[PDB]
């Protein structure tokens, strides 16, 4: 039918099927279904799959990219499509220990990471001398060298951008506690998680309420189910900056 | 970070704003004065808007520089979208930045719809907001103008019609369906509208006729030294001169009065009375009078005929009026041989029709325009406030008349019609004397039922604090300008809607053309930079000083003597 | 309150969770004042008490039920709030000039600056003794009839009286002689009866006490009954209608029963808009005290309770002591005062409150207050205010939109609640300026007002 007709209508189905509200049914799950609709409609050879097995695919705890939902309103509308669903934003943003999970890839650049950075340290903390709970965001990025990894770490330090990593010196093992420390520090802009092993060993040290931003392209981490998880899917790593 | 500002006490309607830094030094002039607005958040996302009510910037010898801002929230932007009613708690610290130019916007543009908004100022802290009104919710609910002299007030008040001219939908050329009438007294906006029907006394022809039975017991009555039973010829001559220039059925004649306005000869009324004068009566007490067609006798039929100069009394002794009225026929005779009532009274008048007179009120004759300036400087003042009831009426029953035929019409074309009183206390004053109670009741009937038929005034006066408060109370929309007197300022914030922050030290305070709306049209109170117009209101004046100062004229005084004497 | 006298109309503002219910019966058998700032919804806060009023059927028919609902609506806002109910404009209405009071008849018909004493006491005259010759009932009480008594009297007749007056003739006994088609009749109570009809010449020598005295009151009195917008109380209809059909009329006990009687007084002139009120206001609690004293000495309990609703009550009962308004301001604080104990109460809504009197504004045990904006309405409200708690009264200029506060008897603690949004609002056709000044210029619809004022 035309665009605006059945936009109505395939969000019905899904509404009671899965009894969650508006954006957890039409921009998490409706979203889902157009990508694997078209997914095995661009398949060379089996065109036609039955849909036994399809109800539990696009309830997964990610939010794939829909690159129709991309060329249609824009990057504009999109960005802040996706800004309103799941990252609603309150007048007082409580303390609380937010891991921002970011893919790193060869293909961005290192000054796009920053900028980045520097929008998540900003919006997500709260390191005023006269607060009595200062907050900052966890840094967590995967996919990368170490050698690209680095660099981007030393080029924020350069920045007057202060973070701990759980690595006070040279040799050390990981302690876990200096990135809690570091959360309640007013002159510790946010975290470095540097890898995967690094993230489940904080979780643990870690009792106030804690919430996953996880912003991948291609590859997404498996995340603990009870964490209150956003896993987008964008292009970019500049679409990121528009989200967060 | 070029202002690094923080929240250090939260109060319900009030926050306490620490600007740290401070580093600009050009922040704190433009977006950190009294009445500009902040963003009190600590994300880019959801923010409180609060407005700034009064600074304290403390310097001392040692200690470090302490500005405290007092603002009061408005209400919340949650991404773009501002939403009122600002009570939402904000738990200190928070981050504070001037708002920037879009939700600054975003605080006026939103409430009101695209389709009606209707824009004639802008914002006076920030000129790039421009503040739109209710475009409908403005005009059919009563405006308030109000400022003292040197303010701009009739600026304006011609930028808004000048807007509302302008203001029309695609599809053509021009000459929209704005009705709006113009009581100018001061003859400011004659260069302020080129393309208008200016009417002064030269050019108006105001019907005498048209006048109820009260605007004709004033204007050509004297005020105490009248008595009952010469009070009682003027009415018996005019309601039945009305009776026989009816040419209708006579069902509607025998409805003709006095308060009747219907059509009469205002030259035989002075002849029924000049006769009645003279009147001689016999031995029965009976009136016995002679025409050329032959004696009748004066009753209640024949009194038609005298209305003839040639109309002989007689009889032995002296009438019932006899002498009595002399001091009336000398009175009516002052009244229309005044060649400052010709535009009342003179032999225009009686040979106009009533929709030529409205077709000169309206603009609907063959010059149409917009805008009718009724031009009444020249108009004398104990007659300036029967013309301006005359034209009330005349607007109001037009309007009335309007939405009879919508009944069984029932078309959507229609003509609403604006009317702007300048100087409004001149014609419709606190003061509850008999000279002002032709024109109270005309502005008041506007005030009260007009609103229902399509004629609404718009009130503009320097002197607001003499404006009755049944006609003032009326109006929903207020455009207040920079009103000096403490007696004008104590009027208006009583009878205003709302308060913006403090107003008593701020309405002196306020420049010429920063004006301060307030009403159901606006979304919230705000103080606004009204559009500079192009084409200014101006009224030649002369200019004493300058004319004082020039060589001692004597060609001009013979003229004066000349012209005067009409030689 | 208790389960059987509940009223839930709205719910707490913080605490949707949270029905805020009244005692429905001391909501409404005292009076209620509803007031708050233009914009902020106050007549939508009006036309959901009321619709929840109507609603308010207990178990068992499925017909209207006792509520009786008089609405003054001068801003014709609540014909869309409530389809099923009987609407009343100018062109609806028909008031009859003969039942209003002694006040009433005056302040429509008398000039208070041009205040004769003449001029009063001949209309008293002219109207008592035209009441007594129109009634053909019982003649026990033909003579009883005074000047305030509601009995039909042709208005036509008493201009005729004294317009005659006016032509007074007299002998040298001091006594007035008129000629008509019977012969010569001398003036006296007897023959007072015919001067009613035109067809009468007076005889006489010299002037009478009256001569001319009264041409003023003539001319004004033919200003009112042919004035064409004072159809609906001073033409035909209201010679033809009666008693009966008018409070038929008024609480909507005619053919179409309804609940809510809407009275459309946009249409009304407002120099006789204060009489009309004051006219169907003392009409209705009168009809409540003969409700009352008949029951009384009868012991029945089918009742007829009724509630009037002054939207804009400013404008009847206001602070000054003017007289134009005084007939409309004793006929609500009649009501206000002794009127509950009548099943006539009161419903005070206006946007302004601080011209209502005190005297009627403090009767008001109940009070709802929506977003009050006004300093002067918010210190005349604080000082008129029921047993409050400490500041809640402060939040008035802070209310969002259909956040209201009821305090008073029928609440247990003054609070500031949500009403129920309405599901149909109150909209006025409010003409959109800005809507018909953007279209082209109208050119054809001028020729048909201006034939149609010449009555064409």
């Amino acid at each position: 039918k035309s665009f605006d007709d059945q936009k109505k209508e395939t969000i019905q189905i899904i509404k009671n099927h899965f009894q969650c509200e508006d954006y957890e049914a039409e921009h998490y799950l409706y979203s889902n279904a157009f990508r694997k609709t078209y997914d095995i409609s661009c398949n060379k050879k089996d065109r036609r799959i039955k849909k036994s097995d399809f109800v539990e695919s696009i309830n997964k705890s990610k939010v794939l990219f829909n690159i129709w939902f991309y060329q249609y309103e824009g990057r504009k509308e999109y960005l802040r499509k996706l800004k309103e669903s799941f990252i609603r934003r309150s007048v007082n943003t409580s303390p609380y220990a937010r891991f921002f999970i970011l893919e790193f890839q060869d293909k961005t650049d290192i000054k796009t990471v920053k900028d980045c950075i520097y929008k998540i340290q900003s919006n997500w903390s709260n390191l005023s001398k006269r607060t009595d709970r200062p907050y900052s965001p966890f840094l967590l990025f995967h996919g990368t060298s170490d050698a690209n990894l680095y660099e981007l770490k030393n080029q924020l330090f350069n920045e007057d951008l202060i973070f701990t990593d759980g690595y006070p010196f040279k040799g050390s093992v990981f302690t876990p506690k200096m990135l809690i420390e570091g959360f309640s520090n007013k002159e510790i802009h946010f975290q470095f998680i540097n890898d995967i092993d690094d993230f489940n060993e904080t979780l643990n040290s870690i009792n106030i309420r804690k919430e996953v931003y996880q912003f991948y392209t291609e590859n997404c981490l498996d995340i603990p189910s009870q964490l209150p998880q956003v896993n987008i899917q964008v292009k970019d790593f500049a679409d990121i900056k528009e989200i967060v | 970070n070029d202002i690094n500002a923080e929240v250090v006490s939260v109060s319900p309607n009030k926050l306490k704003i620490s600007v740290d830094d401070l580093e600009e030094f050009k922040i704190a002039e433009e977006k950190l004065g009294v009445g500009s607005y902040l963003r009190v958040s600590d994300n880019q996302d959801v923010a409180l808007l609060a407005i700034i009510d009064n600074f304290s910037i403390e310097v001392k010898e040692s200690q470090k520089q302490k500005y405290m801002i007092e603002a009061s929230p408005i209400g919340l932007v949650k991404n773009g979208k501002f939403y009122r009613g600002g009570d939402s708690l904000a738990l200190p610290p928070k981050k504070v930045e001037p708002a920037k130019l879009d939700e600054i916007i975003s605080i006026y543009s939103d409430s009101i719809d695209i389709n009606d908004r209707f824009t004639f100022s802008s914002l006076s802290l920030n000129t790039k907001v421009s503040v739109p009104v209710n475009g409908n919710r403005f005009f059919n609910k009563h405006i308030a103008i109000v400022g003292s002299t040197g303010s701009g007030k009739s600026h304006t008040v011609a930028k808004i019609l000048q807007k509302a001219v302008d203001e029309k939908q695609e599809g053509y050329k021009g000459l929209n369906n704005s009705h709006i009438i113009i009581f100018d007294i001061h003859s400011e906006y004659e260069n302020a509208f080129p393309n208008s029907n200016v009417l002064n006394v030269d050019t108006l022809t105001l019907p005498y006729w048209l006048l109820n039975g009260d605007e004709l017991e004033e204007l050509f009555l004297d005020t105490e030294a009248n008595d009952h039973n010469q009070r009682n010829v003027f009415r018996q001559a005019i309601t039945l001169n009305k009776k026989i220039h009816f040419q209708g059925d006579p069902a509607t004649k025998e409805i003709i009065s006095f308060h009747s306005p219907y059509y009469f000869d205002i030259n035989e009324v002075i002849n029924y009375i000049n006769n009645r004068n003279n009147e001689r009566k016999n031995k029965d007490n009976e009136h016995i009078w002679s025409d050329e067609e032959g004696n009748f006798k004066f009753d209640n039929e024949n009194a038609h005929r005298l209305f003839k100069e040639n109309v002989t009394p007689d009889g032995s002794s002296a009438g019932a009026l006899n002498g009595k009225l002399l001091n009336f026929v000398d009175r009516l005779q002052s009244k229309i041989f005044d060649k400052r009532l010709d535009f009342i009274l003179g032999e225009g008048s009686k040979s106009v029709t009533f929709k030529e007179t409205l077709e000169t009120l309206i603009s609907y004759g063959k010059d149409k325009s917009n805008i009718t300036i009724l031009d009444v400087s020249g108009v004398p003042f104990e007659v300036l406030s029967i013309c301006v009831s005359l034209i009330s009426r005349l607007i109001f029953e037009f309007g009335y008349h309007s939405k009879k035929i919508k009944r069984k019409s029932n078309e959507n074309q229609d003509i609403p019609i604006l009317i702007v009183y300048e100087e409004a206390h001149k014609y419709a004053p606190k003061s509850d004397l008999s000279k002002y109670r032709t024109s109270k009741e005309a502005i008041e009937r506007i005030a009260k039922e007009g609103r229902k038929y399509g004629v609404t005034l718009l009130l503009a006066s320097q002197r607001p604090s003499e404006i009755s408060e049944t006609i003032f109370s009326q109006c929903n929309t207020f455009i207040s300008m920079r009103l000096t007197n403490p007696d004008d300022q104590n009027y208006v914030k009583r009878l205003l809607p709302d308060t913006v922050g403090d107003i008593t030290n701020l309405l002196p305070s306020l420049k010429e053309g920063e004006a301060l709306i307030m009403g159901d049209s606006i979304s919230i109170p705000s103080i606004v930079k009204i559009e500079k117009c192009t084409i200014p209101p101006s009224s030649i004046d002369i200019k004493y000083l300058d004319e004082w100062r020039k060589e001692w004229v004597d060609s001009e005084f013979d003229k004066i003597i000349e012209q005067w004497s009409k030689s």
